[PDB]
């Protein structure tokens, strides 16, 4: 249902880079989410797409590209910081049983920033 | 099929 | 609201003494769904008594069918027996038939 | 050949004091009730309520029972949440409806889309034709606007409004055509009614018809009698089909003056009686 | 500094003792609120969602037994117990039932 093949990523500071995700699904509308874990701990709320909307998710730095018929969902992060090290998850809603509120996830894609 | 429904 | 119901009560064919027919009441305009009916036979309660499930109309109210088989006769008479919140006392319809 | 409609009725009628809250969905294609579904039952399940549903497998009764098990759940928190928007205390028992569905013309498009809900039988919130704004009907609606503008919820109604609902209609209509489609001829004749006076009853019914819209008019050579014409509201014979009449008081011996016109779908021509 | 409050934040747990975990919600804008856990290789994984106080559940994963319970509006509560392996807790919450974006608390660490 979520598959994130890369474990690991290290650029440079101002770099661009492309997280990709893969998902099944064969619900007709759907929902895609990507998070960022900090060394911290903290899990925290990026962008998503809605299957149903036609253009690409933008916001901040942040960009996706959503392929629909490729069923691929990559978080591409224009021009890096320090900051944006950290560990990056991708998520699908996928409930069933009385879920409720079950979001599906992927292993994460670590990434690194050098000064 | 029907929807799927949120609260108000 | 507090809608009043609307009943009606017929057979499904046309009536001919001695002839099993199935006998109809037919509830609607109500609201709440909550309602009693009862079909009666010569003032006496009609033992098995087969209702439709609910269903409400675009303008919010609810109707529901209530039958049982039957068979005419020239003196028999039959009624329907409703209660509902939205009347003080029960609303009683006789078959009639000629309606 | 024109436009259809899938609608789903939803209600949800809480009874405290007794346990949950009783939940039902039922589906139809253009007024034929094909799907229903009703928690106050055993193993509550998505049922065909039409036969040629049947071809429907075990996977569409899997995932329509799992959406309706959801629906079930947002009901029964919008019984609570609205308690609370109108002060009301939770020994009552209290409605939620909704008429869910589209419209949809002969090409296969979009007409209209519907997403209305009443609570205690009053309206509380609509959505509008632009399907992109809602309408309240009070204050307490107002809330339930304003967060659906905020989630973006026309928008995933929208979607499903146009996808979903229309595609699942064009099957819903090829597989149960010959049922949906069919048209049954309403059986008409005159009755005779007097009571011992100088005037008598002519009443002229239309049996056995399906679909159930049908129009009766009495004339006068010429005169649809409106207004001085007693008929009743079209009910359900309990088999399929349809009955309805109309009466209308005429003179005694003016009988063979009057004409019932019966207006049904199945009738090649309109038909044309008189007392006989 | 989310819309949540998760504490503990870590919490030791010796061989056969139950613990519990407390989440607030701060926003009540986003009244679904449900337990996730995260294994110690960092993969995420839905536990419950409940929506309304009174709302109690049981679920048992290899690793760990859980009973949770919306015990308020504004509270949920989750006992773990029987954990062979370290592991964190996150409360999320999200404004809705169906596509709505869920948010994270900061977690209860649980260590062993």
């Amino acid at each position: 249902k979520v598959t994130q093949t890369q474990t690991s990523i290290s650029v440079m500071e101002k770099t661009t880079v492309t997280m990709d995700c893969v998902y099944e699904t064969q619900d007709s509308s759907y929902f895609l989410f990507w998070y960022k874990q900090t060394a911290s701990g903290e899990i925290v709320f990026l962008i998503r797409q809605d299957s149903y909307k036609k253009e690409n998710a933008t916001v901040g730095h942040y960009s996706l590209n959503f392929q629909k018929p490729k069923s691929s969902i990559g978080l591409i992060i224009t021009a890096t910081q320090i900051e944006d090290s950290a560990v990056y998850f991708c998520a699908m809603r996928g409930d069933y049983g009385g879920s409720g509120n079950k979001l599906i996830f992927g292993t994460g894609t670590l990434l690194s920033v050098k000064p | 099929i029907n929807f799927d429904f949120n609260t108000i | 609201i507090q809608k009043t119901p609307q009943i009606q009560v017929y057979s499904r064919h046309p009536p001919e003494n001695g002839k099993p027919n199935i006998l109809n009441c037919y509830v609607t305009q109500f609201h709440p769904p909550h309602i009693e009916i009862q079909m009666l036979k010569n003032g006496k309660k009609i033992p098995k008594v087969e209702m439709s499930d609910m269903s409400f109309s675009k303008d919010w109210s609810f109707y529901i069918l209530a039958h049982t088989e039957f068979t005419p006769t020239e003196t028999d008479t039959y009624a329907c027996r409703v209660k509902h919140d939205s009347m003080a006392e029960p609303k009683t319809v006789y078959w009639d038939r000629d309606m | 050949m024109g436009p259809h409609s899938l609608r789903y009725f939803v209600t949800a009628v809480s009874r405290p004091g007794l346990g949950e809250p009783r939940y039902m969905e039922v589906g139809y294609v253009d007024d034929t009730e094909f799907v229903r579904f009703d928690s106050d039952a055993e193993n509550p399940r998505y049922e065909p309520r039409a036969r040629w549903m049947e071809q429907e497998g075990p996977e569409y009764w899997e995932r329509e029972t799992q959406k309706a098990k959801g629906n079930e759940q947002s009901f029964r928190v919008d019984l609570r949440t609205l308690l609370g928007y109108y002060n009301q205390s939770k020994g009552g028992s209290h409605t939620i409806q909704v008429i869910s569905g589209c419209e949809v013309g002969s090409d296969g498009r979009l007409l209209r889309g519907y997403q209305q809900y009443a609570y205690d039988g009053c309206d509380y919130i609509a959505l509008n034709e632009d399907l992109k704004t809602w309408t309240a009907a009070d204050m307490a609606a107002l809330i339930t606007k304003h967060k659906w503008e905020q989630a973006g919820e026309a928008e995933r109604l929208r979607a499903y409004l146009e996808g979903t609902c229309v595609e699942w209609l064009r099957r819903y209509l090829k597989n149960g055509n010959a049922t949906l489609l069919r048209t049954d001829s309403p059986k008409a004749h005159v009755t005779h009614h007097s009571r011992p006076e100088d005037k008598v009853t002519l009443r002229c019914w239309a049996l056995g018809f399906y679909p159930a819209d049908i129009t009766l008019t009495w004339q006068l050579n010429g005169e649809e009698l409106i207004q001085d014409m007693e008929l009743v509201e079209t009910r359900p014979a309990g088999d399929g089909t349809f009955q309805k009449w109309a009466s209308v008081v005429v003179p005694l011996g003016k009988e063979q003056y009057y004409t019932c016109h019966v207006y049904h779908q199945g009738l090649p021509e309109p038909l044309t009686l008189r007392w006989e | 500094v989310t819309l949540l409050e998760q504490n503990p934040r870590w919490r030791l747990v010796p061989r056969g003792q139950a613990v519990n975990l407390r989440c607030i919600l701060k926003n009540s804008q986003y009244p679904w609120m449900s337990w996730y856990q995260q294994d110690l290789q960092k993969q995420l994984q839905w536990l419950f969602t409940l929506r309304s106080p009174g709302d109690k559940e049981v679920k048992s994963l290899p690793g760990a037994d859980y009973l949770a319970t919306r015990v308020t509006d504004t509270e949920l509560r989750l006992q773990v117990a029987n954990m062979s392996q370290g592991r964190t807790l996150y409360c999320t919450c999200s404004a809705d039932r169906v596509g709505n974006t869920l948010y994270f608390g900061e977690g209860s660490r649980l260590i062993v």
